[PDB]
């Protein structure tokens, strides 16, 4: 659903 | 690539290497 | 990464992507080596893999990385790739040596394979021939000693560049390069200046104007670009439109207004009845002021016709012409019919003339041709006097009548729709349609009374003749003007559209010669914006198509 | 009116 | 740079290592002037000043191993030197050369 | 009349009085800077709003926080001559005093425990001078106004080109000045969704379920109500009249038509109307009905009712039943089927909804909603609708109330929806985007001011984060702020913003349209790809606010535009313009300023109307314009007039002679290339006027204004002093106004700025009046060109297209020549081997390069310097360097070996040849200063020493005047005085108390005045001798100023004021030249051809305007020349000045014998005229003028060649034009390579002149190489010419062995493009 990493790692 | 194109002046150069190729 | 004037160093944004992609890379070794929770090893992988895709291609995975100019980084595919990469700026298209760029003035001295080049732009352009030829002839014993030579700028070095460019072609450029037209190689001709001079009858194929246009030039250096340049890019060569065939050369302007007026009929001129013994005859006359150059007279001429199997018969006769007409004769190269010059010369009959000198005769003789009638044409155009004034825009009486008319009936028509008989709609359209044909019927009493006068002749009757108007003569030769421009100085500008694409209802009813007031000119910026800016925008869009399909 | 047309026939493009 | 966007600072960035063209041509007239200077001299002699400086070899000598080739003496080596220097600023055969400095 | 005025009156043609002046030129800048710079005590603009809109700030904890109290501008360090001289901005400090105000934790919050009082350094603001430029970097710069779109709610439509067919699709946009944009749109299935900052549309419901809106209460905001019951076991309908004007109407006595004229029935008026029950069937619930007994919903809101739902509503007893109302055209179902596609539930539903579509991919949690939806609008930190922005939403929903409010609320969406379906419904109209009442003008202040603020944010987040930590004792207000980022913001905005411009300088016209302009791009505006058709276009309201004419010719067409002449700004940045009051019939001079929205409802009459002696209109029906349509109106339904008839076009269109004569294409053309002008060395006035050259003159700012009256006390080239009058003296002042003019100062375009007095010792002068004129300009009058004798004929093609025939003459007499001064700079560095000199001694350089330097390496002040001669001497340490065996052999042959250092020392350009006017000399503080530097040290510091001192005699001579009449209001005699010795006043003994009291006094005044010259003299000192603060690494830097005489040549642009521009092709002989009857040749020949077709016809009236006042110019002459009597001079003037039916009362009879004489020698060289734009001199007055100078009415001549003596066939069209010198100079356009310098990666020539670069052989050129078929041409420019680096070194070397033959090799750019592709892990070979 999402593309940046960092959202992911959060 | 640098080369000669294959039109006019330089065409007739060209059909010499595919002379050479084709031999 | 490369130093700058005061320390400063210019680095490229490869650089700054490969250390991104390095420390993750270490990153993840160190923390492979010191055993980490898997969370850690699979962001760090997730960032090596993020980082080497920015890498190879910036913006494509997703966010595009900045750098500290808060401006996306520039990658491997942003440098093979687009208008700037390196495919269109650096190897279809490249900077070059042995090159200049001046503005371009005109040389009416000058022959159709001759160019004005300044000295100082050749003694740079052709400087290693210069070093050669002080070399070869001795007067540098070395070519340090050349260098010196030629900056101090003796007079040995002045004779050396003319005979290098002796015989040596050079090319000239204007940009658009929208034809093959737009570059041709000319001789060149050393001038004390700064500006190139070009050739008149090339302007037409460079599309250019001496209103501040530059011309780049670059000398071919090896022999067979040399041969190149005087075999096939020659302009003498190329002297017809490869587009459709039609000649490429034709006079315009000036050459067409001497031509025209030169060959005009006027009734009871000086001189009129005479028998002339040929055009050296009407040229001693013309010169003696004897006769006017629009005298009728009778003359001998001497015709030859090359036929299509290439016979060759002269008749010699007398022929009803006048004077100008047989000293443009004078010029005309054997081999074509008089009936080419015994008539008044507009664009189109001058473009007939070279079209059958070029069928019948070749190409020499053409170039011949042409250069003698610039010559000409420009002579007897600075010698007619031709001048444009406030009194030769002539308004007709009819025009203030007739918008009364107009107006009257636009009032009747106004009162009709307020008594209800028809729609708005309806009104709209007649009301436009009246106004057109208002300006229709002014534009064609202006364009009569325009045309014509009334003329004394040796009998002392009034006789009708054609109109001797400054500005009806540069619109009825073609040299320039139309028939819309003239309607626009002397009769009704008409009906203008608001910028949507609707004609307003009332038009404007002034012309250039009375002037116009705030909401009439402001109308006409409505419609300039509009095509200035079409214009801008179709260029672009030619040129894109023009890409594709070469 | 005119460009635009050229193009679209060049371009072989499908009326509407 | 610019108020178009499409001129950047890279394209305004010289190559300052490259040779300029007439220096190049300089080298190479001065090479044959050179040549055409020491082939006024004697063999020996010119070949000891061509294997002390190293012209058309890919290394220097100094005085020994130029002394080595016949006389191994290294005052006569410096001695010929002296004299093909002697000789080479003579005004008959020294005026090309006066022209490249 | 002025006094310089006076000196030479301009005939004016204008027939229609002008009741408002023009305005100041430069309001736009000075007005909005004062904005931003002055302390206002409302704080709505500039620097205190945003102090306020910041400050105070609060820490997350509560424990202290930080209050603003005050706010000041300090001294300058430097002037601005010292400002640009050293290379700084001119700026002053930004002093704010704050409050740090501890708290008590213990005590309850919001108790004062400790306050704290400090002052703090915020940056430094730069200074807008007093002409409206900026001093950067020692640059003048202007700030270009914005237009931009106001802030608020547009309404607009896709115009049917978005869906397959029609359905012309409604959108609303809310935009504010900071924050998120709301965008709510309609769908080809007529369902309102929503974005917020363009994402992914969400039905609508959503925006209103956050705002805690039910169904029911959605229903009944966006809904009418119509309502059933069961009246005596029958359906009752509530009938509105309005309503039914398909079945059998109840009401039996006035019974409708059935199934089958409402108001003739409905005057009666009933109630009671019976429905059948099909009539609720298709129809939908508006209200949730529950049962008490069942305790379930029987059915909801926004449900078809159906045969069912009645019988279930029968039983359950409910009798009253309120459905929606639904039709096709004037209402309709979309909000009851918007929220039947929904999806959302409840509050909670949605904003879980906006939370993945604002940040998709992350865990919602409500919490988080909540906050990211409160501060997406509702926050007053992300969100502000400015005043501005607020006032528009306010005129667009029609809201009265929160004018102070700048965050949304329920009532502003809820409104927007409302206005939204209502212009789908057929109520209402989308917004004009390109109307100037939905643009807006944003200004120098404004941008200031937000970078300001964006700057107190950023050191407010680091205040912020500090105040939580606790420690605060030993704190103060100044360890909290750190003014770098502020500082960074302030100078970011200044320096490397698009709208900070460099300055246009070549005339005073520029510079005035430079600070006039406004632009579309930049930050928060347009781009030039993305601009269309529609915004580049003239618009109905840019009638008397931007100028339809003047706009750049390119890709920025209608992106940039020029402000109107009478054009200002409002309160809330929309452009207004004048206009006069039509009351009861009379046309008053009161003027009232409307803008765009205001003038739509009134109609406009125009200045060209007719008018009778009372005031009032002459025709009975007059030609107006109302809601942007022109057309004929009555005379008695007219509300106003325009003010002026040049209103409508900008100052350089003014600047344009017979205007309404000119096609608006070569207008544009015109006004563009005015601005391009170069001054001359001596400026003449243009004969053939319009006016306004008066007014740009003294508002641009380039002549020395008299700021008082009184009489020129002293006149020199560099020096003006006045004796102020008495009646304007400021009490204890000294009288004396000293104006000191600029000489040969570079401007931005290297052209010369000269000040040149215009007045002599002794004359009379008043405020206002002109004492000294700058460039371009003639006795307060702007004159860009010269007044040229032109022949309208062909010469032998010499004019073919647009070229220029000149005669020699023009060149001789220096009509067209210019000065341009260029600076030259030396930068002496410290490098890694040393530290760089600037001495003389350059190696392998003899004495014949050193004679123009002094021992210090620097050139003499008056040196003729041609190119290549040296400047300034440096030398540059060296490394050893490898020597070729070769070089070895002839260094040991010939022992000449001396290269330590290099020779990298500044040069003259080449093709450039000049005088050397100024040497600076900057020097490192710790740098030893070599002898020039002293020299031009002691040079500046006597200079300031002998000005000084002449101010404080003239100053003291004023001083000591008033004082002696004041003592002459008694009387005594001086000649006692004098016999005492000036200093010996000081040595006198009184004894009287009364004396002695009246000579402690002067001492102590003479102490004063030796204590505060002593106090600038100082300043000046120390402003002089200190060290300048250079790049770090920089030692010296030294400066050259050379000033060269660029005379005409053919390559020079040449054009005069109607858009005919031309190049110069020949310069002819005077002989050749054409002649007439009196031998006087003709100076230009221009081509008549280019006249017809380009409709430029403006041009021919100017060259017979110029050819009758150059006659009446001759004849003055000649009266003068035979000492003729005064009297019949007046009687000639006065004829002259009365010719045509005028607006100018000019009366000879009151002007002295010595002002006719001077106005008559200042007529001698012709009489200038005045036609102003669209009330412009006829032919009748130009053919009366022309009689009176004894010439023919045609304006034609007889002609004679000059090579052969015969006259011309036909008359000639001869007079005179003004013709300007374009910045175009051949000079600056040859450019010629043979090899020079190469690139670093590409290894192929630099571009440009300036590097000398080579010109490109683009796609296209190689495409028509391919047509010819010339292939090895192309080779040629391909490789050996461009990136073939062995191959370019070969033929280099062949063509100087003369072998003319080459060896091409491969492209460095196609090696590089290999490279590249392997990088990129694809495998690209080559093949044998
Ligand atoms: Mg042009």
């Amino acid at each position: 659903r999402t593309t940046d990493p960092v959202r992911m790692y959060m | 690539v640098g080369r000669l194109i294959p039109a006019g002046t330089g065409f007739a150069y060209h059909q010499d290497r595919q002379a050479k190729r084709a031999q | 990464l490369v130093p700058l004037d005061g320390g400063r160093f210019a680095t490229s944004d490869l650089n700054d992507l490969y250390r991104r992609v390095i420390n993750r890379n270490n990153r993840l070794k160190r923390l492979l080596e010191l055993a980490a929770p898997d969370i850690i090893v699979r962001n760090e992988k997730r960032m090596l893999q993020e980082s080497v895709d920015a890498l190879l291609d910036n913006g494509r995975r997703g966010r595009a990385i900045t750098g500290s100019n808060k401006r996306p980084l520039k990658s491997l595919a942003d440098m093979i790739k687009g208008k700037q990469g390196r495919f269109r700026q650096n190897l279809l298209g490249k900077r070059v040596d042995y090159s200049g760029r001046s503005v371009i003035t005109v040389g009416p001295y000058l022959r159709l394979h001759q160019c004005g080049l300044p000295k100082k732009m050749a003694l740079e352009l052709f400087k290693p021939f210069i070093y050669s030829k002080l070399e070869t002839r001795g007067l540098a014993t070395t070519i340090k000693a050349a260098k010196k030579m030629v900056e101090r700028e003796e007079a040995v070095v002045w004779d050396i560049l003319d005979e290098v460019i002796r015989e040596h072609p050079v090319l000239l450029n204007r940009a658009p390069t929208l034809h093959r037209l737009g570059i041709q190689a000319f001789e060149p001709v050393l001038i004390e200046g700064k500006a190139i001079q070009l050739h008149p009858l090339v302007c037409a194929a460079y599309n250019a104007d001496f209103d501040g246009d530059q011309m780049a030039v670059h000398v071919p250096l090896t022999l067979e670009a040399q041969l190149e340049a005087r075999t096939l890019m020659m302009s003498t060569n190329n002297i017809l439109s490869p587009a459709s065939g039609d000649p490429i050369i034709v006079p315009s302007q000036d050459v067409v207004l001497g031509l025209y007026y030169m060959t005009r009929e006027k009734i009871n001129a000086k001189g009129e009845g005479m028998y002339l013994t040929g055009p050296a005859e009407a040229e001693k006359a013309y010169r003696t002021k004897t006769a006017e150059l629009h005298a009728r007279v009778k003359v001998r001429i001497t015709e030859t016709i090359k036929h299509e199997n290439g016979k060759l018969t002269t008749e010699t006769k007398m022929i009803d012409t006048t004077v100008g007409r047989a000293m443009l004769w004078q010029i005309v190269p054997k081999g074509l019919p008089y009936s080419l010059v015994n008539q008044k010369l507009g664009k189109k009959q001058i473009s007939n003339l070279l079209n059958e000198a070029y069928r019948k005769l070749g190409l020499k003789d053409t170039v011949i041709f042409a250069d003698q009638i610039m010559y000409t044409g420009f002579a007897y155009a600075a010698l007619s006097g031709v001048s444009v004034g406030i009194d030769d825009m002539v308004v007709p009486a009819a025009k203030y009548t007739e918008i009364a008319e107009a107006e009257e009936e636009v009032r009747e028509i106004q009162e009709q729709f307020q008594s209800g008989l028809v729609t708005a709609g309806e009104r709209y359209n007649k009301v436009i349609d009246i106004w057109a044909s208002t300006n229709d019927r002014v534009a064609k009493a202006m364009m009569e009374n325009l045309s014509s006068e009334q003329v004394i002749n040796r009998q002392g009757e009034q006789e009708k003749q054609e109109s001797f108007n400054s500005i009806y003569m540069m619109a009825d030769s073609g040299a320039r003007g139309s028939a819309a421009q003239i309607r626009q100085l002397a009769g009704m500008r008409g009906l203008m559209a608001r910028p949507d694409g609707s004609i307003i209802e009332t038009p404007i009813t002034a012309n250039f010669k009375e002037g116009l007031n705030v909401l009439q000119y402001f109308i006409s910026t409505h419609g300039a914006r509009k095509g200035l800016a079409d214009t801008a925008l179709k260029t672009a869009n030619s040129g894109y198509l023009t890409r594709r399909l070469v | 009116g005119g460009l635009p047309r050229v193009a679209d026939l060049f371009e072989a493009r499908k009326p509407k | 740079i610019g108020d178009d966007e499409d001129s950047h600072l890279g394209d305004f960035i010289e190559d300052t290592t490259l040779e300029l063209p007439l220096d190049s041509a300089t080298a190479t007239s001065l090479k044959a002037a050179t040549r055409d200077v020491l082939a006024g001299l004697t063999p020996r002699e010119a070949k000891v000043l061509r294997m002390r400086f190293g012209i058309d070899m890919n290394t220097d000598h100094t005085l020994e191993e130029v002394g080595k080739q016949f006389d191994v003496t290294r005052e006569r080596i410096r001695q010929i030197e002296a004299k093909a220097l002697r000789k080479l600023r003579h005004p008959s055969r020294s005026e090309v050369l006066r022209s490249f400095l | 009349y002025s006094y310089t005025e006076k000196k030479r009156i301009r005939k004016d043609f204008g027939t229609r009085p002008q009741v408002l002046d023009i305005p100041y030129l430069l309001s736009i800048q000075l007005d909005s800077f004062e904005k931003f710079i002055e302390q206002d005590p409302e704080g709505q603009y500039g620097l205190e709003a945003a102090f306020r809109s910041v400050f105070p700030i609060q820490s997350y904890n509560g424990n202290s926080e930080l209050q603003y109290v005050s706010y000041r501008l300090g001294e300058p360090v430097f002037d601005v001559k010292e400002c640009q001289i050293r290379g700084v901005t001119y700026s002053k400090p930004l002093r704010v005093k704050l409050r740090l105000v501890i708290f008590d934790k213990d005590a309850p919050a919001g108790t004062v425990k400790d306050i704290k009082e400090q002052e703090v350094y915020m940056g430094e603001i730069p200074l807008m001078t007093e002409n409206g430029t900026f001093v950067i970097n020692g640059t003048e710069r202007v700030i270009v106004s914005q237009l931009h779109r106001s802030p608020g709610v547009f309404f607009d439509s896709d115009k049917g080109k978005t869906h397959s067919s029609g359905k012309v699709l409604y959108n609303a946009r809310i935009i504010p000045y900071r924050g998120s944009w709301l965008d709510f749109e309609f769908d080809p299935k007529d369902n309102l969704y929503v974005r917020i900052d363009r994402r992914r549309k969400l039905p609508a419901s959503i925006i209103l379920r956050v705002l805690g809106k039910t169904s029911a209460e959605i229903l009944d905001i966006f809904f009418e109500k119509v309502n059933f019951e069961v009246k005596d076991q029958t359906l009752m309908m509530e009938l509105v009249p309005e309503r039914l004007r398909t079945f059998d109407i109840e009401a039996d006595g006035k019974v409708y038509v059935e199934k089958g004229h409402i108001r003739q029935l409905e005057k009666d008026g009933v109630n009671f109307i019976e429905v059948p029950v099909e009539y609720i069937v298709g129809k939908v619930s508006a209200k949730d009905y529950v049962n008490e007994a069942t305790g379930e919903l029987i059915i909801t809101a926004n449900q078809e009712i159906s045969l069912e739902a009645l019988a279930n509503l029968s039983q359950a007893g409910y009798k009253k039943l309120e459905v929606l109302f639904t039709n096709d055209l004037d209402h309709g179902p979309f909000m009851s089927e918007t929220l039947r596609v929904d999806s959302t539930t409840d509050r909670i539903s949605a904003l879980v909804e906006i939370y993945r579509m604002m940040r998709p991919g992350e865990p919602p949690t409500k919490e988080a909603a909540e906050s990211l939806f409160e501060s997406l609008f509702f926050s007053a930190e992300r969100y502000d609708l400015s005043t501005v922005g607020r006032m528009k939403f306010n005129s667009s929903i029609g809201r009265e109330d929160a004018e102070e409010q700048g965050t949304l609320d329920e009532v502003d969406i809820i409104e927007v929806m409302k206005k939204l379906i209502s212009i789908r419904n057929g109520k209402g109209e989308v917004d004009d985007i390109d109307h100037l009442g939905n643009r807006r003008i944003r200004s120098v202040g404004e941008m200031a001011e937000n970078q300001f603020r964006v700057g107190l944010v950023r050191v407010e987040r680091a205040v912020k984060e500090r105040l939580s930590l606790g420690d605060l004792d030993n704190v103060m207000p100044q360890d909290l702020i750190n003014a770098k980022p502020i500082s960074a913001a302030v100078k970011e905005f200044f320096g490397s913003s698009q709208l900070s411009q460099f300055m246009d300088q070549n005339n005073p016209l520029s510079e005035v349209t430079h600070k006039r302009r406004i632009s579309a791009l930049g930050p928060g505006g347009l781009t030039r790809e993305r601009a269309g058709f529609e915004v580049r276009d003239v618009h109905v309201t840019h009638y008397g606010r931007l100028c339809p004419i003047e706009t750049p010719e390119g890709p920025n067409i209608g992106l940039i535009n020029s402000l109107s002449a009478f054009a200002r700004c409002n309160e809330y940045g929309f452009l207004e313009t004048p206009y006069r009051r039509v009351v009861n019939g009379v046309v008053t001079d009161e003027v009232d300023y409307l803008s765009a929205i205001e003038e739509g409802q009134f109609v406009i009459a125009q200045a060209n109307a007719k008018l009778t002696e009372e005031g009032g209109f002459a025709d009975e029906l007059v030609t107006a314009r109302q809601k942007g349509e022109s057309g004929l109106h009555p005379r008695e339904h007219v509300d106003y007039m325009d003010v002026a008839t040049n209103q409508v076009v900008s100052i350089a269109a003014s600047l344009i002679p017979f205007l309404e004569h000119d096609d608006a294409n070569r207008a544009l053309m015109g006004a563009n290339m005015q601005r391009q002008a170069v001054p001359t060395l001596r400026s003449e006035k243009p004969l053939v006027g319009t006016g306004i050259e008066r007014n740009v003159a003294v508002d641009s700012g380039v002549t020395a204004v008299a700021k008082r009256g009184g009489v020129i006390q002293s006149v020199d080239a560099s020096r003006i002093v006045v004796k102020v009058n008495e009646e304007e003296l400021i009490p204890g002042e000294a009288g004396i106004d000293i104006y000191n003019l600029t000489k040969y100062t570079r401007s931005n375009q290297n052209t010369c700025i000269n000040q040149r007095p215009c007045v002599m010792p002794g004359e009379p002068v008043a405020r206002g009046d002109v004492l000294a004129d700058g460039p371009s300009t003639d006795l307060g009058e702007l004159a860009l060109g010269q007044n040229m004798r032109i022949a309208f004929m062909p010469w032998n093609g010499y004019n073919f297209e647009d070229s220029i025939l000149v005669s020699e003459r023009v060149v001789q007499d220096d009509r067209f020549t210019t000065i341009h001064i260029q600076e030259l700079s030396c930068v002496a560095r410290d490098t890694k081997l040393g530290a760089e000199e600037i001495t003389a001694d350059i190696p392998n350089v003899g004495e014949a390069a050193l004679s123009k330097l002094d021992e210090s390496g620097i050139v003499y002040i008056g040196a003729e310097v041609k190119g290549g001669d040296i400047l300034v001497g440096k030398v540059t340490p060296k490394g050893e360097t490898q020597l070729t065996p070769e070089e070895k052999l002839l260094r040991a042959i010939f022992g000449e070996k001396a290269s330590d250092v290099k020779d990298t020392s500044l040069r003259v350009p080449n093709s450039v040849a000049g005088t050397v006017i100024d040497v600076q000399v900057f020097t490192r503080d710790g740098v030893e200063k070599d002898k020039r530097a002293l020299e031009i040290e002691q040079m500046q510091l006597k200079e300031a020493k002998k000005d000084l001192t002449e101010e404080f005699q003239i100053l003291e001579g004023g001083l000591l005047a008033r004082v002696r009449s004041v003592l002459l209001a008694g009387g005594y005699t001086e000649a006692k005085l004098s016999s005492i010795e000036r200093k010996k006043w000081l040595e006198q003994t009184l004894e009287n108390e009364e004396l002695q009291n009246q000579l402690e006094q002067l001492a102590e005044q003479y102490d004063e005045l030796k204590a505060d010259f002593d106090k600038k003299f100082e300043a000046k000192r120390r402003k002089i001798t200190q060290g300048d603060d250079l790049a770090p690494g920089v030692l010296k830097i030294v400066k050259v100023y050379l000033a060269v005489k660029r005379r005409i040549q053919p390559g020079d642009k040449m054009a005069g004021r109607h858009g005919n521009k031309g190049v110069i092709s020949k310069i002819n002989p005077v002989e050749d030249m054409p002649y007439d009857e009196n031998g006087q040749p003709v100076d230009i020949v221009l081509n008549p051809l280019g006249v017809p077709s380009r409709m430029n016809i403006g041009q021919i009236l100017e060259v017979h305007l110029g050819l009758a006042a150059k006659g009446i110019g001759d004849k003055i002459n000649q009266m003068i020349k035979e000492q003729q009597e005064l009297a019949k001079l007046r009687e000639f003037l006065q004829k002259v000045y009365d010719l045509g039916d005028t607006r100018q009362r000019v009366d000879i009879s009151e002007l002295s014998d010595e002002d006719v004489r001077t106005l008559a020698h200042n007529l001698r060289a012709g009489l200038p005229v005045a036609t102003p734009v669209f009330d412009g001199a006829p032919e009748s007055s130009i053919k009366a003028m022309l009689e009176l100078a004894d010439l023919p009415a045609s304006g034609q001549l007889t002609l004679f060649d000059g090579r052969t003596g015969d006259a011309f066939e036909r008359p000639v069209t001869v007079g005179y034009m003004y013709m300007l010198k374009l910045n175009h100079l051949v000079d600056d356009k040859m450019h010629a390579r043979s090899t020079g310098s190469y690139s670093l990666v590409t290894q192929q020539p630099l571009g440009g002149k300036a590097q000398f670069g080579g010109q490109r052989f683009g796609e296209m050129e190689v495409w028509a190489l391919e047509a010819y078929g010339a292939a090895y041409t192309l080779q040629e420019m391909l490789t050996v010419k461009s990136d073939d680096v062995n191959g370019r070194t070969k033929m280099y070397k062949n063509i100087v062995d003369g072998n003319h033959a080459m060896e091409p090799g491969m492209p460095e750019s196609f090696n590089v493009l290999l490279k590249e592709i392997r990088s990129l892990g694809i495998n690209i070979e080559l093949e044998d």
